[PDB]
């Protein structure tokens, strides 16, 4: 029952998305997950499953870089979690993101 | 009760265009990721394209130049437009539904339509009988069948007695002859005592010719 | 761009064996790998999703496992109805351009006991002879294994270049094959000769079926 990660932000760097968060407890690992935004209302009712960012399943820093072709042009949700190896943290706040940008 | 039914597809000349369509029955087409997957003759599955719920299109590199996926929401129908077709595009084309909610996999397929990209001409088949009761009887078991020769393009379908006879029926895959035409055989093994007391009729259907043949096979001495 | 490397390309195994298909991704795709079974003349059927989750209505002998970019489909007790081609499907992220890739496939054939074929020979019909062409057909029914040499002899002259062969897929009940061989001549050639025979060879055995025109 670890504390949840905080200050979740997305940015763009070259052909990559960069997801940054802040965590105060040292010696932690993180897992980054994503979801289609429309899944919270159309199926809703927990009739969906969160997915993992391809190479951010077990990151060691408070940062995650991943290619932009991980996503299509749409609206996605991102969330982060932490573990000590045994105990897992509550899930971060879900952030919404538009991959098109206009 | 949900199903995907594709249509279009058939004989198309090299360089020509074609539009495959896929009617979704029983569900809301625009709320799924919909994909086209193709299979060349005797080869593996090859992903062609996808359209998502917002209408964005994504392709395999080789397909992006000449293929366009789209959908009509007012008809609940998916489309694959194929321009400047190549002989290498000859394949079965499948409509396929990708579930992104949970599976992140393909959970529903169409029946497929064959696309033949060729300059040869449509030709209907000749149907000849392979008669038993001569040198086709060994141990009270006879063999009989139908030879479906010199047609184009694929496919032909063969049934026996309108589908009533299924056990012991072998319809061999067609082989392309040196003439450029297809040929196949369909055979059935029956009790030798069934001749006379049973009529054996093979039903050949060649939709690309709009041709149907019904041939009664009779035992010649 | 992602590629799935499937292995082996084909395999044979007995009823009851434990068979394993491997599929390696060019890069990590998390658990987003699914396994499909394709029976002859049918669309693929979803067997496994998320690397290890069985789809609805799939017998418990199918299982899936992940280790980095290496995925494994395992059939614990191979059954005769499992003859099929198996494909993996990897989806990188949300499957954008070149983000979805099928593996090359694996043909799975059941190894059963050796069965000798039933060999029938059909002379050409009179209708086709009127057309001016002669097709003589050799049928090999319900045998194993698949490989079999088929040769045509007309008056003790081996034929070359005027016959074609076609083999069915493996029977899902008894795991046997059937083969047809067709020899085509002109009507004139056919009437220039008397004895027609197809010779089947497998292993140490040869079977020769023949007929004599008019006789």
């Amino acid at each position: 029952e670890l504390p949840p990660p905080e200050n979740i932000e997305v940015s763009v760097q070259n052909q990559n998305y960069v997801l940054k968060w802040d965590y105060t407890y040292a010696n932690m690992t993180f897992q980054v997950q994503w979801l289609h935004a429309f899944l919270k209302r159309n199926p809703g009712n927990h009739l969906y499953k969160w997915k993992q960012i391809p190479d951010c399943e077990n990151v060691k820093t408070t940062q995650c870089v991943f290619p932009q072709n991980v996503f299509q042009k749409g609206i996605y949700l991102l969330r982060v979690q932490a573990s000590d190896g045994n105990n897992t943290s509550f899930w971060s706040e879900e952030i919404k993101f538009d991959t098109e940008i206009q | 009760e949900v199903q995907l039914v594709e249509s279009g597809g058939g004989l198309v000349q090299p360089g020509g265009s074609l539009r495959l369509s896929c009617a979704a029955s029983g569900f809301s087409l625009s709320s799924y990721y919909m994909t086209w997957v193709r299979q060349a003759p005797g080869k593996g599955l090859e992903w062609v394209s996808v359209i998502n719920v917002y209408g964005g299109t994504y392709y395999a590199s080789w397909a992006k130049g000449r293929f366009t996926i789209s959908r009509d929401n007012s008809k609940n129908t998916l489309y694959l437009q194929m321009n400047s077709l190549r002989a290498e595009d000859t394949a079965v084309y499948y409509c396929a539904r990708e579930d992104v909610a949970v599976y992140m996999a393909i959970d529903l397929w169409g029946q497929g339509t064959l696309v033949t990209v060729s300059s040869a001409s449509t030709k209907g088949p000749s149907v000849f009988p392979l008669a038993p009761s001569s040198k086709s009887t060994s141990g009270g078991t006879a063999a009989l069948g139908c030879l479906v020769k010199d047609y184009f393009p694929e496919p032909v379908t063969v049934s026996w007695n309108s589908g009533a006879l299924t056990s012991g029926v072998h319809t061999f895959p067609a082989v392309l002859q040196s003439s450029g035409l297809y040929s196949l055989s369909s055979v059935v093994t029956v009790p030798s005592s069934s001749l006379g007391t049973q009529t054996y009729i093979c039903n050949v259907n060649h939709k690309p010719s709009n041709t149907k043949v019904d041939k009664k096979v009779e035992p010649k001495s | 761009a992602i590629q799935m490397t499937q292995s082996p390309s084909s395999l044979s195994a007995s009823v009851g064996d434990r068979v394993t298909i491997t599929c390696q991704a060019s890069q990590s795709i998390s658990n987003q790998l699914s396994w499909y079974q394709q029976k002859p003349g049918k669309a693929p059927k979803l067997l496994i999703y998320d690397a290890s989750s069985l789809a609805s209505g799939v017998p418990s002998r199918f299982s899936g496992s992940r280790s980095g970019t290496k995925f494994t489909l395992t059939i614990s007790s191979l059954q005769p109805e499992d003859f099929a081609t198996y494909y993996c499907l990897g989806i990188y992220g949300d499957g954008a351009d070149d983000g979805i890739a099928f593996g090359g496939g694996t043909k799975v054939e059941i190894k059963r006991t050796v069965a000798a074929p039933s060999v029938f020979i059909f002379p050409p019909s009179d209708e086709q002879l009127k057309s001016g062409t002669a097709s003589v057909v050799c049928l090999l029914n319900n045998f194993y294994p698949r490989e079999a040499k088929v040769q045509w002899k007309v008056d003790n002259a081996l034929q070359s270049g005027n016959s074609q062969e076609s083999v069915t897929e493996q029977d899902s009940k008894d795991s046997t094959y059937s083969l047809s061989s067709t020899l085509t001549l002109s009507k004139a050639d056919y009437e220039k000769h008397k004895v027609y025979a197809c010779e089947v060879t497998q292993g140490t055995t040869s079977v020769t079926k023949s007929f004599n025109r008019g006789e």
